[PDB]
């Protein structure tokens, strides 16, 4: 952070720490670590990521994601990633007026790996998420969410499966009222319509 | 309500 | 068919017949229609569409979108009106001057859009089952089953990205035991052929 | 908040994420949201609603709620909402003898509309509670309260549930003592009347 | 446009005849000086064999993209008609000197039916 | 990519 | 930390102490004890080592396991380690252009007893490691590498353990697919070929 740079606080990098070691990668992953690096040098990102050098094949996949993405922005690609610029260098860029974003724009390069990883740790294909026989409708859809959320293909595709494919795996006591309900239908309608069954 | 039910395509009114 | 109007040919009329006859409404009576209307009034498109003696229930379904379009229609304009297209209360000659005027108003064009737009919904609501359904049988050989997912895929109704996905997952994701490992093997970036020639001998 | 603009801790970013991401909307959303965001300009709390659009349909019920009361408004609705105004804009509306509450106003809307969320995700209606044939009342009553506070009818209405609801789906052995206990008996006098049965 | 009958010729081959090395050149001979539009509405009409017409499709598909790659002057896509127009189309086969998109769209088509016919 | 699987045959984008 | 000298906030060694009690030294205490105690002065990291004390053994692999790079070493090697020296003086040496870093590492020696104590608390070596016949591949990995960053080893032979005896171990369902992926494969690959299975 910036107030002159300030270093991360101790107690902050244990609760990132917290979020690797233990989490396994699950979809939310994303929103935390968007969280806790929230207004972070250039460099400090770089100590946060040290922390996922635990896993060799996770943190390779961060290595060519921001390589790519360093490149293609050809401050320099090695210089906004902190691997040659220092950080007096970066606060100048962002204390600017207008400010050029480069804590930001790293911010923006590694969300891009970070979901590449959590693609790979994800349990199973939103294809294979199926309604139990008794299973609560309220927490099936937080189970298929979950999953969506983690399957990343483009926007349309998605809405078309959360329009008619969640429709069609639901079990057949609950298929026969979301069908009836009628195409279309918002979220919101189709859980109260099958709020007890 | 251009075509009724019924009625042929293009049948006047 | 426009020269001054000209009659349309009686072998045309008789092939469109048979082909809505024979055919059910499998989706390639689509474009047949699309073959068979080049250039053609509206009126000679309402003389097509009325000669179907069969099928008279998925006739209408037609009728009533035409209508909904119509309708859209006549909220655009406050000149022909909705009507006017589809040939109701508008003269032959009126017609004729309408596409024939420079600049050309494409009455015929609009009015193949509407009645193709209704098709589409016709021949979603005869598609026989849904492509999720569509799954490969144990011992059915691998050639029958693509070429039948393929169809399914052609009949039903979603934009491009949709299929896009469709294409590239669903297929690998539904076929039988046997061959789910040799195309899971194979890659994402393997093309049609070299997955149907892998199978080919199962 | 104000000391001038304050940022937002990074760890508190960090507890407030974690309440959405794991409480799955529970009924106790509302207070913990209420206080993690006390004191807070309208560019602030525009930070912490970022971490709620990891659910399409969620977010979108904000933004219809919010727009509704944005518009009933007419600083103009999208002035308020941060959408249109600065930060420093905000902080002089505030900083002001009289002061106008901006940031307090935006925070009413918001517990609307995640009022409106919890109902949504709420498990089960409340005419489907009914007491176990074993379990402790003192249990029963925590149950009931959580699904009450979840169904959010008027005032009035609730009254009548605690007076005659509660009663009526309680189970034989503890009905027969709450009914014997007389009508407006407190909630004080029942439970005690009940306490080891 | 084509008549009727034969379009209808067309679809009876592929129908009847199913599959075989003979179809390519009959397929040739319905073909003779045939616009894009004409060529599309031409495979379209086909029912049934569906997959075979999904590997013509790509066939298509990586000869447009090696044509664009190797290169109003017709682009990659042009050549299929599916961006163009009609007019441009009678213009480019009316133009002095001509460009025989239809040709190119021909060999393309043809080179996936000996792939398909390779297949079977 | 001219023609995208699933799409008819010169079908404008 | 630094600022003159800082003392370690109360809460945060409230924090050390909590992995120390309760992970029973699982692989991740590394990662934890190298954030918490980031940039701190030889002084301070004695202070959190004290609560390795409650283990008569873990605390003497550490006595050792310093006393050798002291000795090695030969500010002396138990200056540096602040047996000897004072706390201004440790300052001095971190406060300096160019700095002559003091506490950076000590803490690189530290984090050498803990690999040493890390090995001796794993709880079974990797080549014990087998799948079950009905476990998903994606928990499987997560199980191994959490062993394999235990063992350590030299760096090439990770890479054939996880390369060879990876495969090798798996289940037969599984081993099927990943000897028919090739030789070479990396872990994307493997695991998005075994995602439901």
């Amino acid at each position: 952070p910036i107030v002159v740079h300030q270093a991360i606080s101790p107690r902050t990098l244990n609760a990132w720490v917290k979020v690797v070691e233990e989490k396994a990668f699950s979809p939310e992953v994303i929103p935390m670590f968007s969280a806790l690096s929230e207004g972070a040098t250039p460099q400090d990102l770089n100590t946060m990521l040290n922390t996922v050098g635990g896993h060799q094949a996770a943190m390779q996949m961060l290595k060519e994601t921001i390589n790519e993405e360093a490149a293609e922005w050809d401050p320099r690609g090695s210089d906004i990633a902190g691997t040659t610029s220092t950080l007096q260098e970066q606060i100048g860029w962002m204390t600017h007026n207008p400010p050029i974003p480069v804590g930001e724009i790293y911010k923006r390069w590694i969300i891009l790996g970070l979901n590449k990883i959590v693609r790979m740790y994800s349990p199973t294909s939103i294809l294979d998420i199926r309604q139990g026989p008794k299973e609560p409708f309220r927490d099936y859809v937080d189970r298929f969410y979950k999953t969506l959320r983690a399957e990343q293909a483009s926007q349309e595709v998605k809405n078309w499966m959360t329009e008619t494919l969640l429709v069609q795996n639901a079990n057949p006591d609950c298929k026969t009222i979301l069908k009836a309900l009628g195409p279309g239908a918002t979220l919101e309608e189709m859980m109260t319509a099958c709020q007890g069954v | 309500p251009v075509l009724f039910p019924g009625q042929p395509f293009g049948q006047p009114p």
